[PDB]
RNA sequence: UAGUGAACCAGUACCGUGAGGGAAAGGUGAAAAGCACCCCGGAAGGGGAGUGAAAUAGAUCCUGAAACCGUGUGCCUACAACAAGUCAAAGCUCGUUAAUGAGUGAUGGCGUGCCUUUUGUAGAAUGAACCGGCGAGUUACGAUUGCAUGCGAGGUUAAGUC
RNA sequence: UAUCCGGGAGUCAGACUGCGAGUGAUAAGAUCCGUAGUCGAAAGGGAAACAGCCCAGACCACCAGCUAAGGUCCCAAAAUA
RNA sequence: GGUGUAGUGGUAGGAGAGCGUUCUAAGGGCGUUGAAGGUCGAUCGUGAGGACGGCUGGAGCGCUUAGAAGUGAGAAUGCCG
């Protein structure tokens, strides 16, 4: 290969999903968390049963 | 490493100030007061967009209206004898007329008065 | 585009005439009120004034039906408190029947800067005075419209 | 080569007030502005006066134009820098006043 | 961080009463100094992967130089002492221009300081090679010692 | 003379010698294009359709394809965090009327 | 009481129309030709109706 | 406004009885060659001259945004109510990344800001004086799912050595 | 379009209108259920204005046309039918 | 690549495609005949945004592919000025 024409294969890498980065990117504002709840918060949620 | 963003705020919001010019007095200076008349500004513009083809019909109709009751005849009375004789005449074309030539336009209205 | 906006200014303006000896001034004033907005013309375009101007005659003679010459009721205000006034359309038809046919076709124009002016092109007079004879006015029939 | 500045940089009065005067002068020859700003009672004539006779006086010597035909063409006074200090007002809180200055600066033309 | 940073502790002004919003300390994130929310740490990008991987990527590496044809077997480089000129004549009598990287056997030092300082080439020994190197080069001179060397190692 | 005629979903009053914008033709430029669809037509004297004259056409010739203005249709709706952003240049065609019949 | 709004540059400058200041009363003094309030001592000459002072 | 709290005489100035807390502040020019001399002025500060490639590089020193404060000028504005725009449009003035041009705008139609939180906010519910900067799902170790690659009922090394 | 397997969620404050019942004073823009719709998360047209009513679902452009509810003397398009 | 049919309101939210910033490796190229940045333009792209010119400025910066992130601000009675 020449280092100027890399390429991974398809669906081999995946670009990250950034988030609370404007509304448009749909994970904006809220960050998938939905409104408010103890789901809502930083270390929030609960255990793991 | 670190990213600063020097630029793209500052390109991104003279844009919004170009947009802004015409607009009083704080409007046209600062990116919030603009921003928030910009996007008002264009929900407005794609509304009139739509309202504008209403208010050309309703002007050509009147003045219509006008040039048949100077004839002897209404807008629906006219436009009903067009419908009959199967004249299709935008009323764009027929508000030129009816400014323009007044003879076009009675010449068709004779056609609908026929056609009644 | 194409379609046309009368030029302000360039459209010619006529005189009319309306007696008024036995009609409602409701009717009166809304033929009227079509004239002065100029839409008796195809030049009709909503900001550029292309009426014509009016004049009316023997507005005492003014016809009021049923009770409207003793219970149809002008208000107004004087924006003081308690400074409501109220006058009969009949008292108001002896006296001042000018404000009469005003009221009525002002009610009846838009409430613009450019109706505020096609109120102005109103003339009216009690009786058959016309003093607006330089203008060479032309009789118009509201019996036929 | 038509026209002489002059500035007066770094001055300790108003901007504000300093307009008012110039704006009596703006439009006028320099006999009159020089009288007008003799018989100001104001802080800011004294100032505006000494840029004017300066601006004047750049005229006649680096420039050997004619005096006796000028006029005040362009007088504007900018704002200068601000050196800020404060005020102790009652139960401890510190208010500012902002010891502002004035660029006023001066510009005469032959005619 | 929040915590590193050379300050803190005092609460600046009480929880309520002033006109001003409730802060915590003088070195939280939204401080015109402040401990940085996240930031980089030390961190080890590197990975080891499969060894089969790594030997057919040589390996493919290698067939691709063949099938451009983008080797060049030599069978001397015998300096007798370490001057580049002569290196670079060899490079010009072979006729290359372009980069190149130079395998050699272990041992063959007054060449590999031939070749050291040139632009065009890099230097390996036989043992070094690597995909990174091999890649980056458009040519490959070898020394045919070297070949076989990469063929028992390999 | 004029005449007016049925192009683009609509209509256009229009004279020899002027040049109109309308909707996209499926034909190159600087080439001959036709219009057998007159509503009417007039001046001195004046004739008119039912619907379309008489196999009467209108000759013109292309002069340029092009895009209009951008109009921009941002939606927006207060305070449900929701905004679309569009662009669009409609394209037109130009055309020099030649000949009427 | 608090103002509740900023007022706007055109407001300011609307009530900055009034407090410019005049200044009046000057003419020609008869004698030296320079500029004199009325009813004041020229301040250059000192002379008041043809007057030394 | 980063990086040590500190690139500058910083644990300084300052606050505090004290323990203790705790800042701000970098850049002329290649070289001072840093403005001889003259003029206004009490001086400062200007204006010429002159150095310099450059002085709108002259100590507030590279660049020099915005808010903000002004000067002038093309158009409009003193019978008008208008989340201040939009659409249509007369008149006037200019002439472009030359293309269904730019600016202004009489007049008319429609139209109760942005966010948050809400069943629902133009909201007399909350936040924002404005401008500029800063400022919020990251990483380590593990688990699981998908995608990709290698190998395949065999797939793979960890630590450590070179 | 349903089912099964697996990844990721959010939602557990709901409101009104019409019909069916309760509590209520067969009062409440009341409360609680069912049922359908709309809003929420939906602009547009009418109801003067007016989330929740009537018509109807904005991908864009058009100085094109036919209709819906609602309307046609003027404001304000259409019949002084 | 084209023809036809059907569709393309949207919050929480899920999925996929991208624009832009800083840096790195490689390739290639542009800069005292004036880089970046600043500013004005009536320009192009469906959007994020991208060029080309005019003036300023005075030395570093783009373009292609791939990669790594202190990667995008309008609100935090946010902090500093
Ligand atoms: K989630
Ligand atoms: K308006
Ligand atoms: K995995
Ligand atoms: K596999
Ligand atoms: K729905
Ligand atoms: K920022
Ligand atoms: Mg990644
Ligand atoms: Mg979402
Ligand atoms: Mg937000
Ligand atoms: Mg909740
Ligand atoms: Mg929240
Ligand atoms: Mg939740
Ligand atoms: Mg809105
Ligand atoms: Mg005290
Ligand atoms: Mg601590
Ligand atoms: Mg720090
Ligand atoms: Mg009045
Ligand atoms: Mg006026
Ligand atoms: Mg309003
Ligand atoms: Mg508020
Ligand atoms: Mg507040
Ligand atoms: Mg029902
Ligand atoms: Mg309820
Ligand atoms: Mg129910
Ligand atoms: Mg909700
Ligand atoms: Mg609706
Ligand atoms: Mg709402
Ligand atoms: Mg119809
Ligand atoms: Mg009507
Ligand atoms: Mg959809
Ligand atoms: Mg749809
Ligand atoms: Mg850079
Ligand atoms: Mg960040
Ligand atoms: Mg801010
Ligand atoms: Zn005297």
């Amino acid at each position: 290969m020449k280092l100027h024409e890399l390429k991974p294969a398809e669906g081999s890498r995946q670009v990250r999903n950034r988030v609370g980065r404007g509304t448009s990117s749909g994970n904006g504002k809220t960050a998938g968390r939905g409104q408010k709840g103890q789901k809502a918060r930083s270390g929030g949620g609960v255990r793991l049963g | 490493a670190r990213v600063k963003g020097g630029t793209v705020t500052r390109k991104r919001r003279k844009k919004v100030l170009k947009l802004a010019k015409g607009y009083y007095g704080s409007k046209h200076t600062l990116f919030k007061s603009a921003k928030e008349q910009v996007m008002n500004s264009y929900y407005y513009a794609f509304r009139d967009r739509r309202q504008k083809k209403r208010d050309f019909r309703k002007l050509w109709i009147a003045r219509i209206n006008a040039a048949a009751r100077m004839n002897g005849l209404s807008y629906s009375k006219l436009m009903h004898g067009l419908k009959l004789a199967e004249i299709d005449i935008n009323r764009k074309m027929l508000a030129d007329l009816a400014v323009n030539d007044a003879a076009a336009f009675t010449a068709l209205a004779e056609q609908a008065k026929d056609a009644l | 585009r194409t379609t046309y906006m009368a030029k302000a200014g360039e459209v010619e303006r006529k005189w009319y005439v309306v007696d008024a000896t036995d009609v409602p001034l409701g009717r009166l004033s809304a033929v009227v009120a079509s004239v002065l907005r100029g839409k008796n013309k195809p030049t009709f375009t909503p900001h550029v004034d292309t009426g014509d101007f009016v004049i009316v005659i023997n507005a005492d003679k003014v016809k009021l039906t049923g009770k409207k010459a003793t219970d149809k009721i002008y208000y107004r205000h004087s924006m003081y408190p308690g400074g409501l006034k109220s006058v009969t359309a009949g008292e108001l038809r002896d006296k001042n029947s000018r404000r009469l046919i005003e009221t009525s076709v002002k009610g009846m124009l838009p409430k613009n800067t450019l109706g505020r002016k096609q109120f102005t092109k109103l003339n009216v007079y009690g009786g058959a005075e016309h003093p607006h004879a330089a203008q060479q006015p032309e009789v118009l029939d509201i019996t036929n419209l | 080569i038509t026209s002489a500045k002059a500035t007066a940089k770094t001055v300790r009065t108003s901007p504000r007030k300093a307009r008012l005067v110039i704006d009596l002068i703006r439009g006028k020859s320099v006999a009159d502005a020089i009288s007008i700003l003799k018989f100001t009672p104001n802080k800011s004539a004294g100032i505006i006066e000494k840029v004017l006779m300066s601006a004047v006086a750049n005229a006649e010597n680096n420039f050997d134009l004619d005096v006796e035909s000028l006029v005040v063409s362009e007088a504007f006074v900018n704002e200068g820098p601000t050196m800020k200090r404060f005020r102790p007002r009652a139960k401890g809180s510190a208010s500012p006043i902002n010891k502002r200055t004035s660029h006023i600066t001066v510009v005469v033309t032959e005619k | 961080n929040r915590s590193a940073v050379r300050g803190g502790g005092r609460k600046p002004w009480r929880q309520k009463g002033t006109g001003r919003a409730r802060q915590g300390s003088i070195r939280s994130p939204q401080w015109r100094g402040g401990g940085v929310v996240f930031g980089p740490t030390p961190r080890s990008y590197s990975y080891k992967f499969p060894k089969k991987v790594r030997r057919l990527a040589m390996k493919s590496v290698l067939s691709d130089k063949v099938a451009e044809n983008n080797l060049v077997a030599v069978e001397g480089l015998s300096f007798d002492a370490p001057k580049t000129k002569e290196f670079k004549q060899v490079l010009a009598n072979l006729s290359i221009d372009t980069k190149v990287l130079v395998v050699l056997e272990n041992g063959n030092d007054f060449a590999a300081l031939s070749a050291r300082n040139l632009p065009n080439v890099s230097v390996v020994t036989s043992d070094n090679v690597s995909v990174l190197d091999v890649v980056s080069a458009n040519k490959v001179l070898a020394t045919q010692t070297a070949l076989t060397q990469i063929e028992e190692v390999l | 003379m004029y005449a007016i005629i049925k192009t683009g979903g609509k209509q256009v009053k229009v004279e020899v010698g002027q040049a109109i914008y309308v909707e996209k033709l499926n034909v190159e430029a600087g080439e001959k294009v036709v219009f057998d669809e007159v509503i009417l037509v007039g001046g001195e004297s004046t004739k008119v359709g039912a619907p379309t004259v008489a196999g009467a056409t209108v000759e013109g010739t292309v002069e340029k394809h092009g895009k209009q203005k951008k109009v921009v249709t941002f939606q927006y709706k207060p305070k449900k965090h929701s905004h679309r952003k569009q662009g669009h240049r409609q394209p037109y065609t130009k055309v020099m009327i030649e000949a009427i019949n | 009481a608090v103002p509740a709004r900023r007022t706007s540059k055109a407001k300011k400058a609307k009530r900055r129309t009034h407090y410019k200041l005049t200044i009046k009363g000057l003419n020609a003094c008869s004698n030296c030709g320079e500029m004199k309030k009325s009813h004041h001592v020229c301040p250059a000459c000192g002379h008041y109706d043809g007057k030394d002072v």
